[PDB]
This record gives structure tokens, C-alpha cells and sequence, in this order.
């Protein structure tokens, strides 16, 4: 509850409590069996050698419960490839995306006859 | 593997240790106290318990001569001791700065030893902060009278903020963790302790694996006599072994025998290389109050190439109280 | 590998493993005897007097293996001339410019006649 | 200069020390021992190594008595000792803080000194962490019982990684490393060491010039009676001579006596001097049995200003393992 958790990334310090992390117990920082091998026992800390901006909107995530969005100065392929790091999901990746307009939800189902479904491709 | 690491650390100490509680300065007289101890050292035991609490400070007396008597190097014995009640002051209890140096020195001159290996916070203590009791032990670490610490019965929170306040401060975290582990006792020590083991570097130093002689199953024809239910003041016992959770483990325990006889072993000896057969408890205290028992429980080491995964299956089918993580 | 190293440009700390600065054997990060003389002892870090919102795009080149653009509060001839400074080579300088669109292959060969060269060159 | 630092710290040693091992309370008397430290100390050497392992803790026995003797000033002497075997119990083995606490301790008492100058540990330890090797370490110089640490065959990510932690925790870093140094044995302080001493400070104290007397030419014509190589116990020596790996070496061994014999030196002294030539080389621990040995090996320093670059590209083509960074 009070147990304040340090998260080290790349050298940025980011503490958090402890009840912050654990309101979302499938992600990388939720599950402790996940991020135990990320924890650093001679600084009291988790390093993770990664991206230095994309974190900030990966910690604000928790604090707000939920509500993730790209910094401005973190592109898309860099902050996309984050977010399937740290595990927030396919269903907070599904929000992220709509918010950011990169929704291409088509999906051509064919009619399934298997020459029905052949000839419709053709046309 | 008979000498095995306590926690990350460095000590090294012996997969079965002995205790001093309730036998030694107390059950048992002065003499077989030495004898049981040249029985252990010549076996290979160099893990010696005890704490300032038994027998009003009597246990360590006893313990305190048998080294001077017998010449041990003190290099090749690992002693621990356990600071907490001191006596009926009030300053003379808890984990306050005051008690982990008077106590320390008090039993120092009862073990009439220069100093002891580890040093266990027998218990938490709520009315004293975490950083107190962490800069206390580091303080009786630095002054020489303690190589290691370690706590007992401490929850794995409390565990994991006095770790926080050593790295905080700069100060000595501890090594070890005594807790309860026997067959009826498995939740600390299969769930809790083994997560703080390959993150911070805690290890089990666990005690009673016969849960005070009951997994021995001398018990199952009611009290014997001469055996520590009978003993005064430990109603507690007979009050555990006789009530109806009691009288049920018992029924457990014929079951038990089965298995023993299709090992070669007996039952303290399953009930104590069952206890062995994780990697993550690092000791088992023993406790005997004669020289079959103690020859008894060191031969359950041979029973622990014994053990294949199948019999560890069919015991906790018997048991019927594996955790759940 | 497991051993981190600490780099500190000017008051801010980046901490990163042995094993991604490695990744490089041939820049100023990458060889060990290039950066043997920006070692401060007494803190175990290697200090660097430099910019200061330069260095997170070139801590990400080597984390992400090769992926370096520019910051966008940092201008075009401040970046390009820490790129120099790191070192990291004339390889990954061009594809810099590219992305950038500082593309100018522009070289003019002459007639190489020294006179049909010499006249061309009037034309 | 004849004196100069250990690393980058500011403890002057000579560029010859004298070594207990083997010799001292082994193969020589007690009488000779008196006398080789005296033929020392009269030459300006205030090197003296020793460890606990060697004869058993005999060794340390000998050099003891020859300081309280000779009523030499502890302040112009640099006692060195060595850590990690203590005895047989398994808790007498190791850079555990209970054995070099523990260890230290009893060195002290058998060299009859208030503190000895470098500790060393004597090899690493991998079932110790190295918090708690430099936690122990910074132990026993906070409590005046050594002034210096050092470390003998690290490799130098070991002397890397504890080099870190004691930044980390406020800790002593260690100022030394004794590693294996002659015309045989060239891949560490040539490669390894250099980097570590530009960096962080750590010098070399090269040990066995001689490779145990092979080096001084004296086995060409097999194993001479009174040698090392005949002594009980030392079979490992005597297989290494009379390979075909060393049975090549002493092919090289005497085209090096031409070279010995261009410069006024011998083979012995051109083999402490080769390994002197270079800045990073701290000191050299000599060997020696008798007094003709050893005021042959102090005129090695002489040798040490007619090196040439010449004669050292000219060695290097005879011997044939010059390393590659
Ligand atoms: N809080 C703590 O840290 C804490 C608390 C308690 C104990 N401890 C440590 O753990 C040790 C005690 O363990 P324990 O004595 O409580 O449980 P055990 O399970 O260690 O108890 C052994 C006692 O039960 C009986 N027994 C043992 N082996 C037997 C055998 N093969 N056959 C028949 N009977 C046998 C003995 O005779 P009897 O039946 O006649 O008595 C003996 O006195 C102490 O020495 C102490 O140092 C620590
Ligand atoms: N792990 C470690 O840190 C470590 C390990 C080993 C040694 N050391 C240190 O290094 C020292 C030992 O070096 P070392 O003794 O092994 O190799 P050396 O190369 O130091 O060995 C000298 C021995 O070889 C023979 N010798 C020396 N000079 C000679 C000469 N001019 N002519 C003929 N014979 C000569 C001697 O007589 P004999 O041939 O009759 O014996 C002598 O006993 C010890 O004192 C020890 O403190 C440290």
C-alpha cells in the first residue's frame, strides 16, 4: 500500500507506489512474477534499458487508471513498440490506436462456398 | 550436499541444525547436553540455536560451557541467538536500540563468546520503527559482536521494508528468515519465502519439523510420559495434540507409516528430508532429547536421495494442504 | 553483458548495460580505449561536458541498434555536430541526412581531357 | 627509483619483496629464515608477503618471531597476508565476512602484529556475493586491523565488479593484484591489468619471476637434488618440468644464456629485471632458499638500466608468446 516501488529507465528515476502498479495485475509492472527479473537488489530498484520518453506516458497510464496517450515528441513506431513491452494489452491498444485515427478494423470474410468464396475474390 | 548457503550470503552452514529450546537448561540435564552436542559436531552439525528467552537465560549457559569444555574452534561453529524479551522491565523488551545491544551483550557473557553468527529479531516489534532496528543491528555487526542478521516470524512486508531501510540508509539487510515448516504448516514458507528469495536474497532457517514431536507419532495412543506435553507449563501441547484438529492429524499420521515403511525410513526421518527437499529452505533445527532421537533425525539425510517426485505426490495427497500462490 | 555503465552528460545520468554500448565497437561509446579518457574514477561514470537533450537520441541508437533521428527541440547543426563528437561513423551519418532530406550527391565529374575537361567546365 | 607506489595509492613499496611460501617454515630452517630477512631488510626491501595457508599457518609463525627479534619498526616494514583457506571446516574456507573477520584475527596473533598493511584474497569465491566480500574487507580497515586490501588471481572483471560496489555502498576499493608474472605467464599483466590500472587505480604485485625455479636454468639436466621440485608434496612441479611443454621451455632457457651473457647479468637476474621493465609492474616477490640466491636476485636491479629497447624486442623473438590486446 505504501510501499513505494523505484523504476529505473535507463538511468530516469520513477517512483511509484506500490497500489498504483497493482491496479493492473496482467501488465509487465502489475505482475510481480514478470518484473522480477528486471529488479536490480543492490540499487533497491527495477532497470529496464529502454527508451527514455516513452515511459512517462507508460507511468501516467497507472496513476490515471487508464488513460494513455502518445507524447508529442515520441513517434508512432517508437511509443507503438513500448507499449507491447510493458504488456498494457490488446484491449488498451485498441483505445490507443482510435484516439491516434490508425483504425483499419476491414476485414474481408469471404462468402465461405470455396469457389463462392473463390469467384467472389475475383470480382 | 550437506553444507548449503544461508540465503545469497556467504555462511555457510549445515542442512540440519539444533536447537536449544525446551531441552537444553531445561528437559534435559547438563551432561547429556554435552553429550547430544559432541554427537552433532562429530556428524558434522555446526549450526548450534539458541535465544536469551529460553529457560530465563539458562539455555545459553549450558550451550556456553560445552564449547569451552569440549575446545571447539570457534571457526567451525556457526551459533546464532535470538534477541527480544530480556526480562519483566519494559526497557528490557522489543527490538529498540537499547535492547538489541543490552541483550546482545548480556548473552555474550552467558555464551562467553567474543561474538555470535547471526543474530535473529525473534519477533516483530510494532512499537519501534523499522530504520531503529536496522540501524541496531548494523551497529552490534560493526562493533564485532555479529557477523549476520537475520529475523523470525517477521512477515514478508515487514522483510521487504527492513530491506528498503538498509539500502535507504546504507545500512546491513538481513540474511535469513526462521519460520515454521513442518507438514502442517506449509503457507509461509512454500508462498511467501520463496519470492523474497530470488529477489532480495532471504533464506529459511526453518525450526520444529516435528512440530514439537507430534510428526514423530509418538502421540498416537494419548501422552506419554516423560515426553514435553507432559512437561509443566506446556498445556498449549497437550491441548493442541488432544483437541479435535489434533486428534485428526493423527489419523493423518497412521497414514504416514505407510509410506516410511516403503522407504526404508521411519517418520522423523520422511517428516524431516521432506522438509529438505526444496532449495529454498536453507536449514532445519532440529530438537532431540537424547542420543536416539539425535542419531535418529541425522539419518534422514540418507533419506533424501529417497525422495523421487512420485512419494513428494503421495504424501501431499495424504496431507491434503499444499498452498496456493 | 549484466554490467552497467554510467554516463553522465553534464548533470544528467543515462545508465545503460556493457553489452548495447558494445553493440558498436567503433565509436566513441564502443571502444573502451576511446572512452577511457572521460572516466571519472571517484564516481565510476564517465562524464561528459556536451549538450544535454542531444544524448537521449544517441543513447537510442545503440539501444534500438541503429535507429537514430533527431530530437525535435534540438536544431539540425547542433545534432549533426554531436554525431561527430560520438562518432558514429560516416555510415550512419548518411542515412541521417537522408531522412532529413540533406541529400546532396551532387559532384560534377569533368571531361578528365585537363582541356576537354578544362572547357567543359566553361559550358 | 627502487621505491615505488602500489597502484595509484600512497603506500611505497620497493620493486622487490620477499615471500614466505614454500621456504619460510617449510624447506628452510628458522635460522636461515632470520638471515634471509635481515640479507632483505639491509637492501632496502620492505615487502614481506606471507599467507595463512602456507605451512599450515607455520609460515606466519616464522616471520613473527623475526620481527619481534630483530626489534625492526613496524612503521618501515609493509606486511602483506593472504585470506582464504583457514582449515578444514567449511566454514574456515572462502571470503565469507565470517572468515575474513574470523581469519584476519587469527593471523594477527601468529605474526604477533596490531594490523598487517595488504590483506589480500588470496583467489575469488563464487558462492559469496561481493557486497559481502567488500562490506568485510571495509571491516577489518575500519577496525585498524588492515590499512590496504588487495585481490590475487581476479580476473579483472571480478576486480571491475567489486570495484563498483564499493562505489555504490561508500565502501574501500582495493589498491592491488597479485597475478602470475614471468617470461611463461605474460597474458594478464600485460593485457588485463594495464587497462585496469589507467582506469581505476589498481596496480600489480607480480608473483613467482622464476616460475618456481624453472626460469633460473637449473633443470636442463633434470631435477637437481634439494630443489623445489623434489621436495615432498611438490609432484606438480616436477610433471611440469619434465613434459614436453616444459622440456620445450628449457630449449628456450638456453638460448636466453646468450643474451645473459651479452649484458653482465644471469638468467635469474635478467628474469626479475624482464619483469620489471614496465611502469604497471608494482613490485616482484621473490623467492629465495639461501643467501647466495638472494643477493643474486637484488642485483637485479642493476640489470634493470641495461634493458634496451633491443634486448627486449630481442627476448621476445626467443620466447614467442608476446599477447595481443
Ligand atoms: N521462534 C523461534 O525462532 C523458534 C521457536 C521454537 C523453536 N525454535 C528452534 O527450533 C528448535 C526446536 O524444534 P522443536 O524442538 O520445537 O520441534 P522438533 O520438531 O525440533 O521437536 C523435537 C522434540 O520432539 C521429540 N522428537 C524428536 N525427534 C524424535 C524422534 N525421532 N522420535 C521420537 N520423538 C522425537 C523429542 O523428544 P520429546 O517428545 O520427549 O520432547 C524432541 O524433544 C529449538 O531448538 C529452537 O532453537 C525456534
Ligand atoms: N597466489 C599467490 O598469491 C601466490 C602464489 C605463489 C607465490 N606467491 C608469492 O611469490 C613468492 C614465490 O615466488 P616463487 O618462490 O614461487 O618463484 P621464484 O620464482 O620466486 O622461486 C624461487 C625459488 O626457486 C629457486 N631460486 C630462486 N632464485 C634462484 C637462483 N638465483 N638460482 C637458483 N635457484 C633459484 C630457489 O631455491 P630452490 O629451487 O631450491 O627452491 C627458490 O626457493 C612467495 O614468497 C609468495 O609470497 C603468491
Amino acid at each position: 500500500c505504501c510501499e513505494r516501488v523505484v523504476i529505473n529507465i535507463s538511468g530516469l528515476r520513477f517512483e511509484t507506489q506500490l497500489k498504483t502498479l497493482a491496479q493492473f495485475p496482467e501488465t509487465l509492472l502489475g505482475d510481480p512474477k514478470k518484473r522480477m527479473r528486471y529488479f536490480d537488489p543492490l540499487r533497491n530498484e527495477y532497470f529496464f534499458d529502454r527508451n527514455r520518453p516513452s515511459f512517462d506516458a507508460i507511468l501516467y497510464y497507472y496513476q490515471s487508471g487508464g488513460r494513455l496517450r502518445r507524447p508529442v515528441n515520441v513517434p508512432l513506431d517508437i511509443f507503438s513498440e513500448e507499449i507491447r513491452f510493458y504488456e498494457l494489452g490488446e484491449e488498451a491498444m485498441e483505445m490507443f490506436r482510435e484516439d491516434e485515427g490508425y483504425i483499419k478494423e476491414e476485414e474481408r470474410p469471404l462468402p465461405e462456398n470455396e469457389f463462392q468464396r473463390q469467384v467472389w475474390l475475383l470480382f | 550436499q550437506f553444507y548449503r548457503n544461508l540465503g545469497k550470503s556467504g555462511l555457510r552452514v549445515s542442512c540440519l541444525g539444533l536447537g536449544t529450546w525446551v531441552t537444553f537448561g531445561g528437559q534435559i540435564t547438563d551432561e547429556m547436553a554435552e553429550h547430544l552436542m559432541t554427537l552433532a559436531y562429530d556428524n558434522g552439525i555446526n549450526l548450534f540455536d539458541t535465544a536469551e528467552v529460553y529457560a530465563a537465560g539458562k539455555a545459553e549457559v549450558v550451550l556456553g560451557n560445552i564449547i569451552k569444555k569440549k575446545g571447539w574452534r570457534r571457526s567451525s561453529l556457526v551459533i546464532t541467538t535470538k534477541i527480544f524479551w530480556g526480562g519483566k522491565a519494559e526497557t528490557e523488551r522489543g527490538l529498540s536500540r537499547k535492547h538489541i545491544i543490552e541483550g546482545l551483550k548480556a548473552s555474550l557473557e552467558r555464551l562467553q563468546l567474543e561474538y555470535v553468527d547471526v543474530v535473529f529479531a525473534n519477533r516483530p516489534d510494532p512499537n519501534t520503527p523499522m530504520e531503529e532496528t536496522v540501524r541496531a543491528m548494523t551497529h552490534v555487526i560493526n562493533q564485532g559482536m555479529a557477523m549476520y542478521w537475520g529475523t523470525s516470524r517477521w512477515s514478508s512486508m515487514e522483510i521487504m521494508e527492513a530491506y528498503s531501510v538498509a539500502r535507504q540508509f546504507n545500512l546491513i539487510p538481513p540474511i535469513c528468515e526462521q519460520a515454521e515448516y513442518h507438514m502442517f504448516q506449509r503457507e509461509k514458507v512454500e508462498v511467501q519465502l520463496p519470492e523474497l528469495f530470488h529477489k532480495i536474497g532471504v533464506g529459511a532457517m526453518t525450526w520444529s519439523p516435528l512440530a514439537c514431536g507430534i510428526v514423530s507419532g509418538k502421540y498416537d495412543s494419548g501422552i506419554p510420559p516423560y515426553s514435553r506435553a507432559s512437561l509443566k507449563g506446556y498445556q498449549w501441547l497437550k491441548d493442541k495434540i488432544l483437541s479435535e484438529e489434533g486428534r485428526r492429524q493423527q489419523a493423518k499420521l497412521k497414514e504416514l507409516q505407510a509410506i516410511a515403511e516403503r522407504l526404508g525410513c521411519t517418520l522423523p526421518q520422511l517428516a524431516i528430508a521432506w522438509c529438505l527437499r526444496n532449495e529454498g529452505v536453507s536449514s532445519v533445527l532440529l530438537g532431540a532429547s537424547n542420543a536416539e532421537q539425535l542419531m535418529e533425525n541425522i539419518g534422514a539425510i540418507q533419506v533424501l536421495p529417497k525422495l523421487s517426485s512420485s512419494i513428494v505426490h503421495e504424501i501431499d495427497s495424504i496431507l491434503g494442504n499444499k498452498p496456493y500462490s
